[PDB]
Formats: structure tokens, C-alpha cells, sequence
DNA sequence: TCGGATGTATATATCTGACACGTGCCTGGAGACTAGGGAGTAATCCCCTTGGCGGTTAAAACGCGGGGGACAGCGCGTACGTGCGTTTAAGCGGTGCTAGAGCT
DNA sequence: AGCTCTAGCACCGCTTAAACGCACGTACGCGCTGTCCCCCGCGTTTTAACCGCCAAGGGGATTACTCCCTAGTCTCCAGGCACGTGTCAGATATATACATCCGA
């Protein structure tokens, strides 16, 4: 399709969120894109593997945090463990 | 006249360089060694000005990380001088040869 | 009235679109509903790290905006954004200013 | 046909990249033994990008084309696209 | 109980042995290796398969895919054979029911 | 009914085009898989086999023994600049390591 | 109740494999530096192989659990299933 | 007085004989506890199959193996015999691992 | 020592094109409902990992002599760095076109 | 298969600053030497790896059953993405501090 899907809003809400005052030049925005991209990759990569080897047909929280443990380094991982189960809780609390 | 010693600039040239951006390689004969390449492989081929742009920025930065792994292995062997054999090494210990 | 899932979670990444991508994708027969939500969420906090770190190294800079030089600093300087982007290659991000003491003057 | 190119690569081109590299001194001998190196990944990452292009049935090489040569290649780069 | 059946290229490397070398034999380990090379190869052959029809995003892998994976993954002269192999295959397969 | 006869033995194979076909899609590479798709893998995987085996084997008669073991593949592998390139990144079980040693460690007259 | 066993790795047994890597004089210092490197190898390899481990919920670990955390490290290892 | 082959010669014969054979150079028992060792500090009471314990040294050892040849290498490019460890750190620094 | 040369860093002002903001709208997410089987539970089994005893015997540890190589120190020369005049062609702006990527 | 109309390819013209050839010094390669130390090779000592057999239990594999979770479909509507826009962040230009290096 001619329209193309970029995360430039999301990462411009995380940096306004993050710094209101500071800007991002496209050039840099198209790496954080490529980047975000990539990392999803990885970890929905990974997360086929660790499904495929325990021959389960779905993914779930689970395959995600287990691909998140292997793939960031350790302090990544925790924090982003404890990102993404805050997130699910609140999610699914929420309801 | 004034003159600054050897290595004198080149330690200004370093810094000069490491604070820069912009692509050390010219940007048109880099093209030009991109097609002849490229034309072994197909003829006639095109490139997206982003495609060349894209391979200068790797290979740049390629041999940018092997001049450092060079410099490491010339320091080791209590050189200053980088020679071949230091790249030999490097790519060989690197595992690419 | 309805609430998207981004904003259930409290996230600004889009929930939809990483579940559509992980079911297009074809990464598994199935996609729970938490993994897209769980995935967004690290996605969405691994690019807030990497826009901290770029931040304050462009304020350090006197600079307001994020250049890819911001980014490569950012990622080279952090001890594990490093370990996670060992094998990338940033745009004109050019390397971190390192001269070995060996060559400097006595 | 382009012939020859790669000493278009200038002396202080390669001094240039090696200073970025924080080489300090250049051995007459590494501007040759850098160009070898570069043909060969050149080589190496041109190869790839054009298979794509050729299973693509395409004639012109997208800058993605050499994303997915680098991403094979271990070498992923950032900012070309995604 | 009874142990539930576990697949193995085992019997096809024999076979292909015996085509090679009718005289020469291997043992389990030597086996059991080979057959983790053949996972390997097709794991990734499979893998870059896959990469190629998303990146056209096709539904479809068929031999184009495979072909251009083969080309891509293995070493030159190896790619040349294995081309000419899996085109050979492929067609004279075509000729059959 | 006609005879059932394998696609293996249709194209000339001895790797089954079938379960090649089979784990093509259980393993969920792509959400469809053309039938000339399985036949081109198992050709090419039924060649790299006996690419290696060939060379094995013969390491195997130049160690004058008639059963392929390990030592024989990895002498295989690492013997062949292609293979070795193939399987750089890859290490094999109780292979070994070629036996070379650095000419400058060896003594002199 | 284990403590300190990376020092039950003998020298002799540090020499041999050097002497397999083609090592004819290995100074005293590489043992103690050799444990640090494979103390560190062997630490990456099992939290891989642990958390595959961990993610099945088993408590025992595989050789499955082994290759596929050798293979995600980026090196293969054949002779030992999958 | 009794016969000693000199410096390095039986290097050289231990060399041969360590290359020509394929047997695994480090003890199971000492490897194993110091993979439960290991394991113990990521997780407590984990069970090793057999062959996972093996398949760890096996990759232990052609890790090493791989290592001392870029030691030596290093070594020998600094115009030394003897490995240093930082042969040892360079190669290391070099392959991409620190 | 040391002062002079002198490039780099920093402060100020004008500008501008780039990104920060606004808009239209439409398509893909959200809400709703369904089927149905994958995942989860429970009961069972058994095998293979952990654990112990015994002993032996190979391998490790330990001491030693000594030698060769690690490498400090030295010589020294030519290779490489710096500077200059020269000129080269890269880079830019502009114009032409049309293959061939993109879409249907 | 067909159309579109993008932007890749090609060229001219001018600019100019990077690239080059050459002059010439001394920084640094490294041959040579000294030397001492620490690694090697061997014998001695010894210890725990290894073999082998037995315990046992738990946890992995398997079966059986369930159910609640996801995929498919449908409706819907407003979020997000091309178009539009402009204003202000850093490029450009200028002034000028201040550290470091060199020649004496």
C-alpha cells in the first residue's frame, strides 16, 4: 500500500513525555524507526523459537518475557520485564 | 618558519575526525567503484542514490571499527605504525579470513 | 464509547498494530492478547531509554534536537545499550572520540 | 564499463578513515591492503544486495536490498529503512 | 509404555552414503551429526525462505525462494551446484504425474 | 486408485520431498509452500550431504578405517574452503581441530 | 555447598588445551586469566540454557536446552539433536 | 646424566599428540560441578541431563581451543612464543567480546 | 624555561528550511459474538539424575635445575609526516530523458 | 497485462578545495645486544577422577479430561497518516578566548 506505517508519533509522544523541550531530527527519527523495528524482530523472532521448541501454537506474555530475558542484557531485561508485566497487570486489571 | 612536528596534526587530525559526521570516502568515486562491482554481477544495473549512500555508510564504518581493531594489534606489538600484517591479524582473528 | 487498547495499558505504542504485525508476521499459529500488549510495552520502554540517553547527550551538546551523532554517543557510551547494539551500524553516527594514551606525547 | 575505480579511492581518503579509527601512523603498505579489504566486502555486501534484486525480478537496488545484504552479513544499519 | 516416534534423516544419509562410498559405514555419533547439519542447512535455507517472501510479501514460498536462499547462504561454488541440483530436480520432477 | 509412487522417487531423490514438504509447513515459514518449493530444498539438501559424506569418506580411507566418526567429518569440514566457510560459525562434536602448528614455533638449523 | 571449582580446572588440563591450540610456551598468568574468560563463557551459555529451562517450567536441563542456547549465542554446535 | 629432551621439543610432541587425537581434555567431574556451580547461582536445585553437561564442555573446549589459536597468533604477531594474558585480552577485544 | 604562534572553542547575530503544528478523512482498531481445540489440569509411570561406597590408578600437584626468551637498552636509517605549489575532479546547479518501479 | 510518472541516468558548466607531486626532516621501525627470570622438562608425591555398582525418587513423559481462550466475522467510527503550513533551531557568519605546542 503507498501509505506507510512509521513509529515517528509514538517516539515523538515518548520524547515529548520524556523531554517536552528537546526535538528529533527525521534523520535520527528514521533510526529510532529501524531500530524499534528491529528490536521487535528480534523478540517476536526469538519468541517464534522458544513456541516452536516447547511446540506450543500461540504466543503469550510468557514467550515475550522469556524472549525479553534472552535477548536484552540483564538490567534492560529487569527493567523491561517490570515495564511490560505493569503493563499487562494494568491491562488486564483494567479490563 | 613555524612547523608542527610529526604527528603533531595527526593527533588534531584524529580528534578533527572523531568529531565529525560527515563521510570520509568522496561520495562520486565511491559510486563509481560501487558499479564496476555491481557490473560484474548484472549488467546495466541501478542504484537508489539511498543504496550507494547506504553501502558507503557501511563500508565507512566498516573500516573505521577494522582501523581500530588494526591500531589495537599494531599497540600490541608495541608499534605505532599500522602495517598489513596488522589488518592480516585483525580480519583473522575477526574470523572474515 | 471505545477506550483503545494502548491507552487500557497506558501506553503510547500501538497495541493493534503489534498484534496485527505479530499475526502478520506469522511468528506462531496463535498470538495471545497479552503478548502484544507485553511487547508494546518493552518496545515502547527501550525507546524511551534510548531517547533519554540521546536526550542528555544533546543537552550535554547545548543541543535541543536529537541528531544521529546524539544517538551513536547514547549507544556507545551506555554500558548495555552497547551490548544490545554491538552488531548495528548508525547513519552518520561516526564513532565515540577515543585516542589510546600510547599515542599521545609524553 | 567502469574499470579501475578503486584507486579512485584517494590516499588521504583512506588516512582519513583510519584517523577516525584513531590510527596515530600509516604504513605506506595499508592504503593497497585497504583497498583489497574494501573490494572484498564490497564484493561480499554488492553480491547479496543484488540477489535480492535479481529474486525481486527488480533491475534497480533499493537501499533496502543493501539493509538485508548487511542484516544477512550480521551487520544490520540503521537509517535506511525499516 | 512405549516410546513415541522420534524423525531422523538417518536411513536417507545412508542411503546417500551407500551412493558415495558403498563400502564405507558410520557410526551413530558421525550420524547423529550429520543429521543435526542437515536440521541446520534446512533451518536456514527455511529461515532466509521466509525472509525473501516477506520481503515481496508473498504468501507463497516456491522454488524462487529456495533458489535465491541457496544462492545467498551457501559459498559460491557450493550455490553453483546446488542450483544446478535443485533445478535439475525440480524439472525432470515437473516431467512426472 | 494408481500405484502410490513418492515424489522423492519422482524426482530422482533420496530425501523425502514429503517430509520436507510436511515440516515446511508445520514449521510455519510462510503461510503457503509451492510444491516445487520441498523438491529444490531436498535436492540441495540431499547434495550438501553428499558433498560432505564424499569427503568424509574419503578422510576415512585416508585414516584407513570404513566407518565415518566424527574426526572424520570435522578433517571434512575444515579440509574444504567451502565447507569451512559454510560451517566457520559452527562447531562439531568430539571433531577436533586441524593439525597445524605455526611454522614459526617449530625449531631451526 | 559447591564453591570454587573453576579452580578444580587443572593447569595441566589448561596446558593441554592450549597445546591443542598449537600453544608451545604458555606464560603462568594464562590459567588464571583462562578460568576468568571460561567462567564467563560457561555463565552466558547456562542463564540461556536456565531460561529455556525456566520458560518450559522444567527443572531439569536438556541438551536441547544447551544447543539452543549455544545456537542463540551465535554458535552452533552439531552432534546433539535438533 | 639422564636424558632431557630440550625446551619446547616435548611442547611440540604434547602439541601433535593433542591435535591428533580428539579425546576431551578436561575432567567431567571438575567441569560438572562447575557448571552446577554456576547453575546454582541462577537457579536453585536444577537437574543437568548427562549429555547437557557434555554438550557444555564440548562447546567449552572448542571455545578455548578457538581461543589459544587466536592467542597464539596474537602472540606470535607481537614476535613472542610465550602467550601473554594480553594475547589473550586483545584476542578477545578483538573477536568482538569485550 | 617561555613566549610567541595558532588552531580550537565559545559567544553573538542573521537567517532559513526544516520539523513542529494543524487539518481531512478513512481504514484498521475496538466492540461484539461465536466456535472449538490448545493449553491447563490431574493421575500415572518409570527412568535417569542425584547420591553413595569402594578402590585404584592415572593425573595433579609439587620441587627443582636451567635455559631461552622476554624485553630493556641501544643504534640508526629511512620511512612517514608536514608543507608547499600545483591541478585536478568532486561537488553543485541545471537541464533531458526515459527506463522501470509502482499501482491497478 | 497495462498505465503512470518517478527519479535514475547522463551531460554541461562553473567553482574550489581536496588530491596530488614533491621537498625534506626526524620519529620511529627494528636489528642487535644484554640479561635474568620463569617457564620448561623431569622426578616425586599424592589425590581425587574415574569406574562400577546400588538407591530411590522425582520429574519428565504420557494419557485423559476440561474449558476458556483465540481466530473469524461483522459493524463502526475516529486515530493516524499525506497534505498543508510556518516559524524558530541550528547553520552560517563574525568576533575572540584560551590551551597547547615549537622554536630558541
Amino acid at each position: 500500500k503507498s501509505r506507510k506505517e512509521s513509529y515517528a508519533i509514538y517516539v515523538y509522544k515518548v520524547l515529548k513525555q520524556v523531554h517536552p523541550d528537546t526535538g528529533i531530527s527525521s534523520k535520527a527519527m528514521s533510526i529510532m524507526n529501524s531500530f524499534v523495528n528491529d528490536v521487535f524482530e528480534r523478540i517476536a523472532g526469538e519468541a517464534s523459537r522458544l513456541a516452536h521448541y516447547n511446540k506450543r501454537s500461540t504466543i503469550t506474555s510468557r514467550e515475550i518475557q522469556t524472549a525479553v530475558r534472552l535477548l536484552l542484557p540483564g538490567e534492560l531485561a529487569k527493567h523491561a520485564v517490570s515495564e511490560g508485566t505493569k503493563a499487562v497487570t494494568k491491562y488486564t486489571s483494567a479490563k | 618558519p613555524h612547523r608542527y612536528r610529526p604527528g603533531t596534526v595527526a593527533l588534531r587530525e584524529i580528534r578533527r575526525y572523531q568529531k565529525s559526521t560527515e563521510l570520509l570516502i568522496r561520495k562520486l568515486p565511491f559510486q563509481r567503484l560501487v558499479r564496476e562491482i555491481a557490473q560484474d554481477f548484472k549488467t546495466d544495473l541501478r542504484f537508489q542514490s539511498s543504496a550507494v549512500m547506504a553501502l558507503q555508510e557501511a563500508s565507512e564504518a566498516y573500516l573505521v571499527a577494522l582501523f581500530e581493531d588494526t591500531n589495537l594489534c599494531a599497540i600490541h606489538a608495541k608499534r605505532v605504525t599500522i602495517m598489513p600484517k596488522d589488518i592480516q591479524l585483525a580480519r583473522r582473528i575477526r574470523g572474515e579470513r | 464509547k471505545a477506550k483503545t487498547r494502548s491507552s487500557r495499558a497506558g501506553l503510547q505504542f500501538p497495541v493493534g498494530r503489534v498484534h496485527r504485525l505479530l499475526r502478520k508476521g506469522n511468528y506462531a499459529e496463535r498470538v495471545g492478547a497479552g503478548a502484544p500488549v507485553y511487547l508494546a510495552a518493552v518496545l515502547e520502554y527501550l525507546t524511551a531509554e534510548i531517547l533519554e540517553l540521546a536526550g542528555n547527550a544533546a543537552r550535554d551538546n547545548k543541543k535541543t534536537r536529537i541528531i544521529p551523532r546524539h544517538l551513536q554517543l547514547a549507544v556507545r557510551n551506555d554500558e548495555e545499550l552497547n551490548k544490545l547494539l554491538g552488531r548495528v551500524t548508525i547513519a552518520q553516527g561516526g564513532v565515540l572520540p577515543n585516542i589510546q594514551s600510547v599515542l599521545l606525547p609524553k | 564499463v567502469l574499470r579501475d575505480n578503486i584507486q579512485g579511492i584517494t590516499k588521504p581518503a583512506i588516512r582519513r578513515l583510519a584517523r577516525r579509527g584513531g590510527v596515530k601512523r600509516i604504513s605506506g603498505l595499508i592504503y593497497e591492503e585497504t583497498r583489497g579489504v574494501l573490494k572484498v566486502f564490497l564484493e561480499n555486501v554488492i553480491r547479496d544486495a543484488v540477489t535480492y534484486t535479481e529474486h525481486a525480478k527488480r533491475k534497480t537496488v533499493t537501499a533496502m536490498d543493501v539493509v538485508y545484504a548487511l542484516k544477512r552479513q550480521g551487520r544490520t544499519l540503521y537509517g535506511f529503512g525499516g
